[PDB]
């Protein structure tokens, strides 16, 4: 792949899209999943 | 005997059709310059030599034992466990259900594992040079010189015509259904 | 250099005639994962019990020490094992073993330094290897009867888990 | 100059056929982001757990430690019913394996610190069995195959389970097709949710 | 430049000891091969632990079968915890912590043996196969071969 | 039971509140037909409100007079699955970004250029760091005692009072 796309995907807007993206996405998988954790179950 | 260049030999195909390969070097025995999908240019040929000639074995002690079980020969009070039919598939159905394939299977398996695949990897390896097929097994010698050239030729035709007789045999009782001889 | 038992197969390359009961059989190449000396200590420990074993699956079936068929029932081989432990007997069996094998522990640590043959234990209270060539005589007849002997324990055992005779009365019936 | 696994992508960097199991298969250029040494060191790790877990499959499905709470036949059931205690402590002694065989050089930034470290050698050699350089090579391959082949087999066992809520070798003789009226894949965002 | 997961701590700009140990061959029976004191191999090495591991499995066989056993009239001895064997002159310490409170073998129900396990829990080895063969079976079973059969014969 | 609070299980506002929260479902599940995909949809709605409430009523929570679900977060052991086991799970991930945020940028200052490092993220790097932050604690209280953390007053620069 090239390298300019390569060091352009890892300018600081597109990972930090990405990376927030993937952050919300295991978010919002995880209270898919298992929802309404009001608490740590103990 | 060898006869190279008659067959067993560089220049020797025995179907024209197909061309002789430059991969496939004379050195191996019973080659006649068979390979259309070029096997040989990137094979291990030392491995290819031997799983060939215990396929060849193997189907020769095939054909004689369905000959055997399909022509009613049997040896004593085998009739009564096994299976009476003289089918090669009810034969080995009935076969595994009183053990005796297992028992062929077990001792068959250790042999392989003990001493077919040391064998094996130390052809391929280059720690004995054995010579594909070789397991040191001549009870009433026949070998030496005839070894070298015709009865490794013959051993070689004749299995892979037993190869072939074998399929032919099984396919022919399936379509039928019903055993040869 | 080829096996003389395996002729096809190469020399195993870690096992010489000056050891005992040497025949070139290492097929499988286990010579050259672990080390021989452990190698040759645990085929003589092997030997040694299951020749012990053999000789008493066969004295069990002839005789039958004081009192002891009341403990047991008709339990032969293998049975005796599950109620022998209720009683004592095979504890107090496993504990003096135990003892002597913390011992051998300690013998095989010795032999892997090199400090001292596999299996010499330096037992000889009555003398039969004075002479050297009977001590090499007997070192070949004591391997050889050992793995015979441990062939035949399997054979022993399983032929109780098949038939449930024992070796002396699978012999008189069938 | 082309990868021997895969004939039409060019040979990866990192892959010299110096590492066992070094077929020249990187099609996705990890070795040239990723320092082969970690990978390595990671190869080998998930494949010896992945080894003994799929000998703890099948194992669990023929021998179990005795009590109720070790009797479970089908391997996915044993992980709720084991001993809570005795499972953190597996997880437990599990970190101070780690903490220890790796001398507290665990991170990215700080294994193979030492020269002398190597991708895959912990020091772990009980019995010596690697005394041996002769068979090094050997058992090294082996090792990597093992371990790859362990990972494929246990994926596949864990997700056989999942589909047929039955243990390997006994799916294996009680065998039962997937009906496909459950175990649809997918199919959240299909019907919009629910 | 940086490898990425190098592992090297200048690379990451890390903070490093510097001080990188020769790894010694040496291996001992119950540990890992490492950097070592000098003369800890020999005194603590593969002997050691061998011998210590063969002495603390002769040991563990009393302890197994810790308890106190009393003959009665009869022959029959009766296995009592350590538990009963009161001591006199601990004040209201009556019962004494005993070999049992370090090993508690019947507190969790496993009832030790000399040589671990015992009839009272033993290994569970059981046959996954069920008793039927691997192909050509009834409809108790249906091997994967056997569905490969029913697919090729449909 | 503490603070005067009612246990979620027995508490009746608790109750009336799931009996209401599962009445407004159904009166909008009362307009819909037994197949069809809004009935469905409300239906799943309903199992999901359910099972809240039934998991919360065993969950050992302590609900107040209104009937929803109070917070214990003065570190009592029997309540510490509100707040102290959550935080220190919190803490765990908080100090991992912090750490390996601070490891990212004392790598990009021994950089060729340093400011493209934070603009453009060498990310294997990157991504190197953050598979260090696992052992956080230890990495930072070692690297805080040995000097490595904390940089001494007269290298930071001040205002001049
Ligand atoms: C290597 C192959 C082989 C050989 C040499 C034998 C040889 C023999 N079998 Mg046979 N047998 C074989 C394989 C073989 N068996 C196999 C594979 C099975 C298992 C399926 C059996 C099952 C079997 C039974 C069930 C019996 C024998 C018996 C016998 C003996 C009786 C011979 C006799 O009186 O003539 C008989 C001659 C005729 C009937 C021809 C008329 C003989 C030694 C008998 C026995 O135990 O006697 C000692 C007996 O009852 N055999
Ligand atoms: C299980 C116990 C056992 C053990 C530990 C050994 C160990 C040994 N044998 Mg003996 N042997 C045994 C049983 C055993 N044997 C039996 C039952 C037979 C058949 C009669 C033989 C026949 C035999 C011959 C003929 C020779 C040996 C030799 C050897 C040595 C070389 C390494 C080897 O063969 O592989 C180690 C083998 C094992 C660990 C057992 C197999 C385990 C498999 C993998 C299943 C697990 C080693 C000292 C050779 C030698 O030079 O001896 C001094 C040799 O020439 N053995
Ligand atoms: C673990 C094995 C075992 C067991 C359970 C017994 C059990 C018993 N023995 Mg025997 N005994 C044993 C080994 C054993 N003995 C051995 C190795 C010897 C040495 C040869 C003896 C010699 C012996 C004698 C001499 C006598 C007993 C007697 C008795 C019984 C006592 C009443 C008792 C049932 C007595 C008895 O009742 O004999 C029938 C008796 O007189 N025992
Ligand atoms: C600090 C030491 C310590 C102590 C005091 C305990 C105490 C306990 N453990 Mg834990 N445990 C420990 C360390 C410890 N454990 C470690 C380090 C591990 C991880 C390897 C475990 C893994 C573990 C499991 C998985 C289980 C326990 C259980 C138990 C309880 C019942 C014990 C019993 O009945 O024993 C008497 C029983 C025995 C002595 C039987 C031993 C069984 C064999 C030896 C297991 C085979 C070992 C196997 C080959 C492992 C090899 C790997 C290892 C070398 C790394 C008891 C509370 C059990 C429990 O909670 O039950 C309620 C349980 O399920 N423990
Ligand atoms: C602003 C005031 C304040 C502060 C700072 C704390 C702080 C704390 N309380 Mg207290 N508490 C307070 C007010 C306060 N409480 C009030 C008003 C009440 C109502 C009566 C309680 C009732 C209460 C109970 C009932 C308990 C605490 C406990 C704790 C500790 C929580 C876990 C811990 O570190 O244990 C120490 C654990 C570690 C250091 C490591 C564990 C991993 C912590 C020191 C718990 C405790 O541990 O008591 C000491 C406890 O059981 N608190
Ligand atoms: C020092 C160690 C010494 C150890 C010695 C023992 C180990 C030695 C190595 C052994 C290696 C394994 C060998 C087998 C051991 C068990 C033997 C046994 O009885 O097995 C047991 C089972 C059969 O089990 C049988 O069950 C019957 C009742 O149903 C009988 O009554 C008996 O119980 C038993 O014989 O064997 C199998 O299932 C084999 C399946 C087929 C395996 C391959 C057969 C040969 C290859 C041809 C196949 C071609 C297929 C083409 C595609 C077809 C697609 C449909
Ligand atoms: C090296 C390890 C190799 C792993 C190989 C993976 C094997 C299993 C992969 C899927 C198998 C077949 C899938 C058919 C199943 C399938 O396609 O279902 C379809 C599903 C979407 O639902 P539909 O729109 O199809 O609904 C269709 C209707 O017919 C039913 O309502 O697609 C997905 O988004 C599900 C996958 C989750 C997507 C995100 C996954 C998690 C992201 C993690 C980061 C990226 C990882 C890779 C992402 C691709
Ligand atoms: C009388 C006191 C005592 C007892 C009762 C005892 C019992 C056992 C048992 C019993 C079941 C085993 C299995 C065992 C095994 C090991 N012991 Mg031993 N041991 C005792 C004393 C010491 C000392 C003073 C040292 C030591 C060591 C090791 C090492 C590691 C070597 C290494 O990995 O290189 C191993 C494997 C050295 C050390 O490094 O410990 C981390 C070390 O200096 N031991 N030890
Ligand atoms: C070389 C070459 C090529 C080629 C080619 C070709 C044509 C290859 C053909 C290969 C063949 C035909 C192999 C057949 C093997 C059969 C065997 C070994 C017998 C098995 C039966 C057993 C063991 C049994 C049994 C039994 C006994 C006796 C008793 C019974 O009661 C029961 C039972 C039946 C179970 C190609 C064209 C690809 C290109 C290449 O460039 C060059
Ligand atoms: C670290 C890491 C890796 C890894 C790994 C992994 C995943 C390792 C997993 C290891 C495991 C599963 C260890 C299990 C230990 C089990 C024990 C001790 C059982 C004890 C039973 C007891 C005490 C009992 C009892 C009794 C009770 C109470 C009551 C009865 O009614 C029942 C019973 C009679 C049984 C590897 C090595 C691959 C590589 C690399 O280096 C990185
Ligand atoms: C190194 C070292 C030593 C050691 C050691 C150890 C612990 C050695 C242990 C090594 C082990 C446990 C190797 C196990 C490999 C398992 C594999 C490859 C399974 C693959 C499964 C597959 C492909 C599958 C599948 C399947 C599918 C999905 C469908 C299923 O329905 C069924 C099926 C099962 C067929 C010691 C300690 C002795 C000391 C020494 O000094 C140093
Ligand atoms: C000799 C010990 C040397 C180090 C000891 C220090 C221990 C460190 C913390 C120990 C924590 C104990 O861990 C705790 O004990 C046991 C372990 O199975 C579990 O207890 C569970 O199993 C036991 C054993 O049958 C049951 O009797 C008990 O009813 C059940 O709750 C607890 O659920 C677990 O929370």
């Amino acid at each position: 792949m090239d390298s300019n796309f390569l060091k352009y995907l890892s300018t600081a807007p597109v990972l930090f899209t990405v990376w927030l993206s993937f952050t919300a996405s295991f978010i919002i998988e995880a209270n898919r999943f298992f929802p309404d954790m009001l608490y740590f179950p103990m | 005997l060898w006869n190279e260049g008659k067959i067993q030999g560089k220049g020797v195909s025995v179907i024209p059709l197909f061309p002789r390969p430059a991969s496939l070097d004379g050195t191996f025995p019973g080659d006649q310059g068979f390979d259309p999908f070029g096997f040989s240019s990137w094979v291990n040929m030392k491995f290819v030599a031997e799983a060939e000639i215990k396929h060849c074995r193997l189907a020769m002690l095939a054909f004689a034992g369905i000959m055997v079980e399909s022509a009613g020969i049997s040896f004593p009070g085998a009739t009564s466990v096994l299976g009476s039919s003289k089918n090669i598939f009810e034969i080995h159905d009935k076969a595994v259900a009183s053990g005796a394939m297992g028992q062929i299977l077990l001792w068959v398996s250790f042999f392989e594992v003990v001493a077919g695949v040391p064998a094996m990897n130390e052809m391929l390896n280059g720690e004995s040079s054995r010579i594909p097929g070789y397991y040191a097994f001549d009870p009433l010698g026949q070998g030496k010189g005839d070894k070298m050239g015709r009865m490794q030729l013959s051993e070689i035709q004749n299995g892979r015509l037993a190869m072939l007789a074998v399929s032919g045999i099984v396919h022919h009782t399936l379509i039928t259904g019903k055993g040869p001889l | 250099a080829m096996s003389e038992s395996v002729p096809f197969l190469k020399k195993p390359e870690a096992l010489d005639s000056s050891m005992a009961g040497y025949a070139g059989f290492d097929p499988l190449g286990l010579s050259s994962i672990a080390d021989i000396k452990f190698l040759q200590e645990s085929e003589i420990k092997h030997c040694r019990i299951a020749m012990l074993a053999a000789a008493g699956s066969i004295a069990q079936d002839i005789f039958t020490f004081p009192g002891v068929s009341k403990v047991v029932g008709t339990a032969k081989m293998t049975g005796v094992h599950d109620v022998l432990v209720k009683q004592g007997a095979m504890g107090q069996i496993l504990l003096w073993t135990s003892f002597l094998e913390v011992f051998g522990t300690i013998a095989l640590l010795e032999t892997l330094d090199g400090k001292r043959a596999p299996g010499d234990f330096k037992f000889d209270p009555l003398g039969f290897s004075k002479n050297a060539e009977t001590a090499k005589r007997y070192q070949l007849s004591e391997i050889k009867n050992g793995r015979l002997a441990m062939l035949a324990t399997g054979g022993m055992v399983h032929g109780y888990f098949i038939t449930g005779k024992g070796p002396l009365e699978l012999l008189t019936n069938f | 100059a082309k990868s021997k696994a895969v004939p039409f992508l060019s040979q990866p960097e990192a892959l010299d056929g110096s590492m066992a199991g070094d077929v020249g298969f990187d099609p996705f250029g990890i070795s040239s982001v990723i320092d082969i040494k970690w990978l390595r060191e990671s190869e080998l790790k998930h494949g010896r757990i992945c080894m003994l877990a799929a000998t703890g499959c099948l194992v669990q499905e023929v021998v179990h430690l005795p009590g109720p709470a070790f009797s479970q036949k089908m391997a996915l059931n044993a992980w709720a019913a084991a001993p809570r205690g005795g499972m953190i402590s597996i997880l437990v002694a599990i970190g101070l394996i780690e903490m220890i065989s790796n001398r507290f050089a665990l991170t990215a930034t700080d294994m193979f610190a030492n020269p002398n470290r190597v991708p895959g050698d912990l020091g772990f050699d009980p019995l010596s069995l690697g005394a041996n350089p002769a068979n090094r090579a050997r058992f090294e391959l082996s090792e990597v195959i093992h371990g790859r082949a362990a990972m494929m087999g246990f994926s596949g066992m864990v997700h056989q389970m999942i589909v047929s809520k039955q243990a390997p070798i006994e799916q294996l003789m009680h065998f039962k097709a997937v009906d496909s009226s459950l175990m649809k894949l997918g199919g959240a965002a299909g019907n919009l949710g629910y | 430049d940086t490898t990425g997961f190098s592992g090297v701590p200048s690379q990451f700009a890390r903070p490093e000891s510097g001080v990188y140990p020769a790894e010694p061959t040496e291996q001992t029976f119950l540990g890992m091969r490492g950097p070592r004191a000098p003369g800890h191999r020999e005194n603590f090495g593969g002997k050691h632990t061998a011998t210590m591991l063969a002495i603390a499995a002769l040991l563990w066989q009393p302890v197994s079968e810790a308890g106190m056993y009393r003959m009665g009239a009869d022959g029959a001895l009766t296995k009592s915890s350590f538990s009963n064997m009161e001591v006199p002159g601990f004040g209201n310490m009556k019962k004494a912590p005993t070999i049992e409170s370090l090993f508690p073998f019947a507190k969790n129900g496993f009832d030790a043996s000399p040589a671990l396990f015992g009839k009272g829990s033993m290994i569970v080895v059981e046959d996954p196969r069920d008793g039927c063969g691997a192909y050509a079976n009834s409809g108790a079973c249906h091997t994967f071969l056997d569905e490969i059969g029913d697919a090729l014969k449909k | 039971d503490v603070a005067g609070l009612t246990p979620c299980g027995e508490s009746k506002e608790f109750a009336r509140r799931l009996d209401g929260s599962v009445k407004k479902l159904q009166t909008r599940l009362s307009k819909y037909e037994a197949g069809t995909p809004p009935a469905l949809a409300l239906q799943k709605q309903i199992d999901k409100t359910k099972n809240r409430f039934d998991r919360y009523g065993k969950a050992g929570l302590l609900c107040g007079t209104d009937g929803l679900p109070h917070l214990i977060t003065d570190g009592r052991w029997t309540h510490s699955g509100e707040f102290v086991i959550p935080g220190l799970l919190f803490l765990y991930v908080a100090g991992w970004i912090g750490w390996v945020g601070r490891s990212y940028v004392l790598f990009a200052r021994t950089a060729d250029k340093p400011t493209e490092k934070e603009i453009i993220i060498d990310v294997p790097v990157a991504l190197s760091f953050v598979s260090t932050g696992f052992i956080w604690p230890f990495s930072a209280f070692k690297e805080f005692t040995s000097g490595n953390l904390i940089v001494p007053a007269d290298e930071i620069t001040v205002s001049p009072r």
